[PDB]
């Protein structure tokens, strides 16, 4: 399953960010919510103007977020991962997500 | 204390009770002479807070139920079996033999161009396979996967994942000094499989057995890396027939299909050289349909082509190289 | 310096919220406090049980009434096993999926069932292997079937159990 | 009624017979006069719980 890096993300730290992104020539809308007690980011994925999000999950490092969901016509077939740029023991935080902040959220697409 | 997870199950308090002790404790702080009857201002306030609180209990119960095997539905089903490390399949493509395109270059096979469901008849191929539904998804979860080697579960796991066309497999062990009752030479073990190729399973076996070729079987195939050979066997060799007798309210036509197909699963799932128990067959009929439909039940088993007088109700087994199988044009229903 | 597992009862839940009384306007009136305390303390119970709903579902502490559910997902049925050893078999079979049956490996799996010094293993020339038990805490006959499974395809095994050396 | 159960298989452990015992609670659901055990139903229940 050859895959190539094709997109990177950044977060400003606002607890209720929402924006639209284009992946594999298809367009999706994303929502990020910050959880206080669990100090983690909650990601919701869905179609543009959809009544409810298609997928909701909790973000973690080195875990394949989309693994159990590559069976729907509206879910990207690529790979979405979070891995750190600094010390390997650093876990995902609020302000430490970005191309140079410490954590590299990235999307990669299979070659077809 | 009787609320929440308790080992015996999960208990949810109804709406009414939560009000009762809330008023009771609330009354305790101000004495009996404190109006709390219907439509009273104090009662109205209590109801609002308890209703908001009650949703919390309901949410907790739903979360617990959503994660149990019985209550798994839709996406929630995917997450639960996802925890095991396996995921449902997607749009699958047909395979043919010399809309379609060649699978690879050829010289002195066939692959479908379309992404999914699909020009599929002899003398004009695997059709269908659009989305892998929950029912078969539950079935596919019955298997197991591991990276182990040299151990009995490891051998079984690898074969069912790598050998194409494999459907069943079993292993017999003779770890003693003298030949067993099955004639296996001492300090050797035998592998019997149903379906699959011959020069491929050997390759798979070589990569997963210990560095001591203890295989034994009917047929061999040499391999090299130094040269050695691996043994195995093939069983197939049985088809059954079934009749059922019952007393009560006839089962129309739809139920017989529900009863008949259900039985085919239990018989088919039997292990190689296994045994069928008449009691188990009865139990399936009592569970593939709603209870309270029969007063008596009997099942009779015979091999295809045998005379009707050959029907028997005793338990039946199979030889070492036999596999039990059942199909349609079978399962003769009747009313006593 | 901090625990990674954030699922814990909220420390001093009750005094919080009371901290949101604006300027001690009501404090010391003993009529509003009781009304607020009675309502808040109800959340205490619910907040506490939120943990056990997650803590108790782990295989380490799961009680038999629900441990069966965990085993059911893995295909390991209770059969006639009792709670203390039913936990053991679940661990043993699950751990078998990443094993190779080496001498060092076999010692590791037996290590979890008999303490540090409770087990020893002799080896023989012609496929002979021996298992020795010194400090068993559970009845072994019911555990025996698994003890065979994680061994090479051609092992020849003896089992002897005793208390102490 | 007094009911005796006999079987062939692995020995059932204590506190595992509770499910079977409570499973036979269906025997208390018979209707007046028109109550027939249909022992086949009991066999099904004992093999279900």
């Amino acid at each position: 399953r050859t895959v190539v890096r094709t997109f990177d993300f950044e977060l400003s730290g606002y607890p209720d960010e929402t924006f639209r992104v284009v992946l594999d020539s298809v367009t999706y809308e994303l929502r990020f919510m910050w959880n206080e007690r669990d100090e983690s980011w909650f990601m919701s994925l869905g179609d543009i103007g959809a009544q409810r999000p298609t997928i909701t999950s909790k973000l973690t490092c080195y875990s394949d977020i989309l693994a159990p969901y590559r069976y729907l016509d509206n879910v990207p077939d690529g790979n979405l991962y979070l891995w750190p740029l600094g010390d390997i023991r650093t876990r995902a935080g609020r302000f430490n997500i970005g191309p140079l902040k410490g954590i590299q959220m990235t999307y990669s697409s299979l070659i077809e | 204390e009787n609320y929440g997870l308790t080992g015996s199950g999960f208990n949810l308090p109804p709406m009414d009770d939560l009000v009762q002790e809330t008023k009771k404790t609330f009354k305790s702080a101000f004495g009996e002479d404190f109006n709390t009857e219907s439509n009273s201002v104090a009662d109205k306030l209590i109801q609002i807070f308890n209703e908001r609180e009650y949703q919390l209990w309901l949410l907790m119960g739903s979360v617990y139920y959503a994660q149990t095997m019985q209550g798994a539905e839709g996406i929630y089903l995917d997450d639960l079996l996802g925890k095991r490390g396996i995921y449902r399949l997607g749009k699958t493509r047909s395979t043919g033999t010399v809309d379609y395109e060649l699978s690879s270059d050829v010289q002195v096979d066939v692959r479908s161009i379309e992404p999914g469901y699909i020009r599929d008849v002899h003398s004009v191929f695997i059709d269908g396979s659009d989305v892998e539904s929950d029912n078969e998804y539950r079935i596919r979860a019955a298997t197991s996967i591991s990276e182990g080697k040299a151990t009995r579960p490891a051998i079984l796991a690898a074969l069912l994942n790598k050998v194409e066309g494999i459907e069943k497999v079993r292993i017999f062990n003779n770890n003693t000094d003298k030949t067993n009752s099955l004639g296996i030479p001492p300090y050797r073990f035998m592998v019997v499989c149903y379906g699959g190729g011959t020069a491929e399973i050997s390759q798979v076996l070589y990569d997963t057995i210990a560095t001591s070729n203890n295989t034994y079987g009917d047929t061999f195939y040499d391999i090299t890396t130094q040269v050695e050979r691996i043994w195995h066997t093939k069983a197939a060799a049985r088809q059954l027939a079934i009749r059922v007798r019952y007393r009560g309210r006839p089962l129309s036509l739809t139920e017989e299909t529900a009863i008949a197909n259900g039985l085919a699963t239990a018989v088919n799932g039997t292990m190689i050289a296994g045994t069928l128990y008449n009691v188990r067959l009865v139990g399936t009929v009592m569970s593939s349909t709603s209870p309270d439909r029969f007063t008596q039940v009997y099942v009779d088993i015979k091999n295809k082509g045998q005379p009707d007088s050959a029907y028997v109700n005793t338990d039946v087994t199979a030889s070492t190289t036999q596999v039990l199988s059942l199909e349609l044009e079978d399962v003769i229903f009747s009313q006593i | 310096l901090k625990d990674v597992n954030h699922i814990h009862p909220l420390p001093d839940f009750v005094r919080g919220g009371f901290d949101y009384v604006p300027s001690d306007i009501f404090s010391g009136k003993e009529n509003f406090e009781q009304t607020l305390r009675i309502l808040l303390e109800r959340l205490e119970f619910i907040d506490q049980k939120m943990v056990e709903l997650a803590e108790l579902r782990t295989t380490l502490n799961a009680e038999d009434a629900i441990l069966d559910e965990i085993g059911r997902q893995l295909g390991i049925y209770r059969n006639g096993l009792n709670d203390p050893e039913y936990r053991a078999v679940i661990m043993i079979l699950t751990g078998n999926n990443s094993k190779s049956g080496t001498r060092a490996d076999i010692i590791a799996t037996l290590k979890q069932l008999f303490g540090e010094d409770g087990v020893t293993t002799y080896k023989g020339y012609n496929y002979r292997l021996d298992i020795n038990i010194f400090n068993t805490c559970m009845e072994v006959t019911d555990i025996l079937p698994e003890i065979i499974d994680m061994l090479p395809l051609v092992t020849h095994l003896r089992v002897v159990e005793n208390q102490g050396y």
